[PDB]
């Protein structure tokens, strides 16, 4: 159920913030980060997808 | 309610000419549906009928 | 001859649904209170304006 990630029209990005500073074609890259939840909760946006393929 | 429109066809907002499985039938035309009906939440319910997808040949 | 137009703007946040501050204006207040009276063996209490 809830199979939604067939429609992920790509935002394919050569990740600049790879290991030891410089760039690599990383799909695990962070694009947006939310921490404003006052309980120390960290909403992190990875450039890859889990769960639904 | 109100009918949705792919710039020539006034279909019901969750019932297009390709009712259902819009992306399986027409992928890039569903992308043009995204480009055209981005104002329309009934189109988003059609997309939900492709997100909770219920195709013809797929029994789910 | 490879160029990149680039574009950005500012929106509201995720917090604005429930978590938000209010620059709020008020003027001349109201005088309400609450009192308990002992009256003929009755600890009885009311609240009024
Ligand atoms: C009535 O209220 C007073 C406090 O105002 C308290 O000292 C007293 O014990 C109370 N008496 C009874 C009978 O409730």
């Amino acid at each position: 159920n809830f199979n939604v990630y067939k429609a992920i029209r790509p935002y394919l990005a050569h990740c600049p913030d790879c290991g030891e500073g410089h760039s690599c074609h990383s799909p695990v890259a962070l694009e947006r980060i939310r921490n404003e939840a006052t309980d120390g909760t960290l909403k992190i946006q990875v450039s890859l997808q889990i769960g639904i393929k | 309610p109100v009918m949705c429109l792919l710039a020539n066809t006034t279909f019901p907002c969750s019932q297009p000419p390709c009712t259902p499985c819009c992306y399986e039938k027409e992928p890039e035309e569903t992308l043009r549906m995204l480009e055209d009906n981005v104002m329309r939440p009934g189109y988003y319910q059609l997309l939900q009928a492709s997100l909770t997808c219920s195709p013809h040949r797929q029994r789910r | 001859e490879n160029t990149q137009l680039s574009e950005a703007h500012v929106e509201k946040s995720e917090s604005c649904k429930t978590e938000f501050a209010s620059a709020y204006r008020a003027h001349t207040a109201s005088a309400s209170a609450k009192l308990r009276v002992l009256y003929q063996g009755n600890n009885v209490t009311v609240s009024a304006y």
